[PDB]
């Protein structure tokens, strides 16, 4: 029932200071612990009991308790520091002893110039329409930062049922990429005039369009 | 210092497995252990905990009466018996040890020092099915064509183009888990629009959990 | 001029309770502002408190000095874990700033032996504490040794304390207890602390000269 509130994303430039905050009722009296999780890797303890720094953890990592708000501070932020950071306390004042995590704060390090998304939209193929199934594929590549939103449109009406978007993934060129699928029935694919994949990245939106009458 | 875990895999709902977490290069009998899971893309969630003595055992609400903690200090191994598994129990399950043991009467809590590499537990009511490979035709000087690999289970699938000759511009997106419990992914290569009516483009899809191998040829449309 | 303690009693200001704030080298009498915790933000009995109030009432000199430096007097023990939610500060856990709650370093509480000789030209007031875990599990997590003891001795004081592991009523979220003791050191005397656990050593003492 006790809840550790935590911001989901924080973006910092190379060399600056990033401060991740963790909110909770009497967080300092309990003792807040911080973990660093890199993509695909196990968590790494970087701070325990509010301020105490484990061995092998650089002195760039520090912690403060400003009442009901705990803060993880990282100085001279670099690309290696880019990861998801979670806070943790133990709670015995809300029932049986239970452990509570935060949502996690993704630290984006902005170590690369901004990149516009390269969007390609495919209509459902004939083979697939012959299997009595319909899928529209919208493919996004070569953008940075890896934060993008995809909206689909029936004709010029928003569709939000049957949409399946992946979380942005790192490419080889250190840029990001993601895909989004719209699953329909063959009738719905033919009953509309034109479908739309709107991909918005850094305020500038890109739109691709496919149509059955083609 | 190291924690090796295993015992995970695919379980049908209502089923059970037993995870293990073996210890090396530290006295496992003096440290307090933990199990923490992470949904396929979500955050961390504490499952349960046990003292070095095996005395105190606490669980999280969502797993009470279904999961049981055990440990054999005689074998440096920690256990998680997961019964009555559900689809929302699908996650990566980590074991971890606390720096110093918890001082309960004094309210002293320390973090988790060492974590296991991860063991994946999938609870899906889906039979292992081979994928249906559909062609993504090039639109009529760098054209885009790919392969839609739809409705397979479980992960993973490897996609190669021209049996390995075409690796430039090749890009295989991560898979998406659909509502029916089946996965689908795509892999697109960007080629010169000129070699469309000359060079042949065939993607090679391999799904080992089903021994299904599909070679689909991607050509333009008329 | 008297002593105006803002929001602490005598036991709160003399022990270094984190709630007390802000230099008096002489005072006729003390203005003690009451508090609920009775000064002891960690539950415990204060042995001979009226005796110490009466002899703190009128002093002509009052110097506070680090009898046992935190960073050099406790090398075989841990002097950094001793904070509690019962004595908080700035949102986090803290402790009496004139004491240090020692805890085992590693998995061993080696025998502690520390002596201070009064080099001053006046009496020295020394304050220490004896901690009592609620369970024997806490005792080992804190002090490793189950057969612990504390010996405090000078030329006019001598007592051996033994851990009193008992589950007391939950006061200030704590069912353990922590008694507090004091004594005066004559200008040529030595006070000694022996311990194999449960000792909350002095960090700051007070050299004083009283009146009547």
């Amino acid at each position: 029932s006790y809840e550790l509130t935590q911001s989901p994303s924080v973006s910092v430039a190379p060399g600056r200071t990033a401060r991740i905050t963790c909110g909770g009722n009497d967080i300092g009296l309990k003792g807040v612990h911080w973990y660093q999780q890199k993509p695909g890797q196990a968590p790494v303890l970087v701070l325990y009991d509010n301020n105490h720094r484990p061995s092998g953890i650089p002195e760039r990592f520090s912690g403060s308790i400003s009442g009901d708000t705990a803060t993880l501070t990282v100085t001279r932020v670099e690309a290696d520091d880019g990861a998801d950071y979670f806070c943790q306390v133990w709670d015995t004042s809300s029932g049986p002893p239970h452990v509570i995590f935060g949502g996690g704060t993704k630290l984006t390090v902005l170590s690369q110039p901004k990149g516009a998304p390269s969007v390609t939209l495919f209509p459902p193929s004939s083979e697939e329409l012959q299997a009595n199934k319909a899928t529209l594929v919208c493919l996004i590549s070569d953008f940075y930062p890896g934060a993008v939103t995809v909206a689909w449109k029936a004709d010029s009406s928003p569709v939000k049922a049957g949409v399946e978007t992946t979380t942005p993934s790192k490419q080889s060129n250190n840029k990001y990429a993601a895909s989004s699928y719209l699953s329909l029935t063959p009738e719905q694919w033919k009953s509309h005039r034109s479908y739309s994949c709107q991909v918005t990245h850094e305020g500038s939106t890109v739109e691709k369009t496919v149509a059955p009458t083609e | 210092v190291q924690l090796v875990e295993s015992g995970g895999g695919l379980i049908q709902p209502g089923g059970s497995l037993r995870l293990s977490c073996e210890a090396s290069a530290f006295t496992f009998s003096s440290y307090e252990m933990n199990w923490v899971r992470q949904a396929p893309g979500k955050g961390l969630e504490w499952v349960s905990y046990i003292t070095s003595s095996g005395s105190r055992i606490y669980y999280a609400d969502s797993v009470k009466g279904r999961f049981t903690i055990s440990r054999d200090n005689a074998k440096n191994s920690l256990y998680l018996q997961m019964n009555s598994l559900r689809v929302e129990d699908t996650a990566v399950y980590y074991c971890a040890r606390l720096l110093d043991s918890i001082v309960w009467g004094e309210g002293w809590y320390y973090g988790m020092d060492v974590w296991g590499q991860g063991t994946t537990v999938t609870v899906s009511g889906a039979s292992t099915k081979g994928p249906s490979v559909f062609p993504l035709a090039p639109s009529s000087g760098t054209a885009a064509l790919g392969c839609l690999v739809k409705d397979y289970f479980p992960e993973p699938v490897t996609v190669s183009w021209n049996s390995g000759a075409l690796t430039s511009g090749v890009h295989t997106f991560p898979a998406v888990l659909q509502s029916s419990g089946l996965y689908s992914l795509s892999s697109v290569v960007t080629v010169p629009s000129s070699s469309l009516g000359t060079q042949t483009y065939i993607c090679n899809v391999n799904h080992k959990p089903s021994n299904t191998k599909v070679d689909k040829r991607v050509e333009p449309k008329s | 001029a008297p002593l105006h303690l803002g929001k602490c009693n005598i036991a709160g200001w003399i022990l270094g309770n984190p709630e007390c704030e802000s230099t008096a080298s002489s005072w006729s009498y003390i203005v003690e502002t009451p508090s609920s915790d009775n000064g002891t933000c960690y539950p415990g009995d204060f042995i001979d408190y009226e005796e110490l109030r009466e002899q703190l009432s009128s002093v002509s000199s009052f110097e506070r000095f680090e009898i046992f430096p935190k960073t050099s007097s406790w090398p075989n023990h841990d002097s950094d874990k001793g904070v509690t939610a019962a004595c908080p500060h700035a949102g986090a856990k803290s402790f009496y700033k004139n004491l240090i709650w020692l805890v085992k370093k590693g998995n061993s509480y080696p025998k502690l032996s520390k002596s201070y000789i009064n080099d001053k030209g006046k009496e020295v007031l020394v304050l220490w504490g004896i901690h009592h875990p609620s369970t024997s599990a806490d005792q080992q997590s804190l002090y490793q040794n189950a057969d612990a003891y504390v010996f405090v001795g000078s030329s006019r004081y001598s007592k051996t304390f033994k851990p009193e592991i008992a589950i007391r009523p939950k006061v200030r979220d704590r069912e353990g207890r922590m008694n507090y003791y004091w004594t005066l050191v004559e200008p040529g005397d030595k006070i000694t602390f022996e311990a194999t656990g449960n000792l909350v050593v002095p960090r700051y003492a007070f050299a004083m000269e009283r009146n009547a």
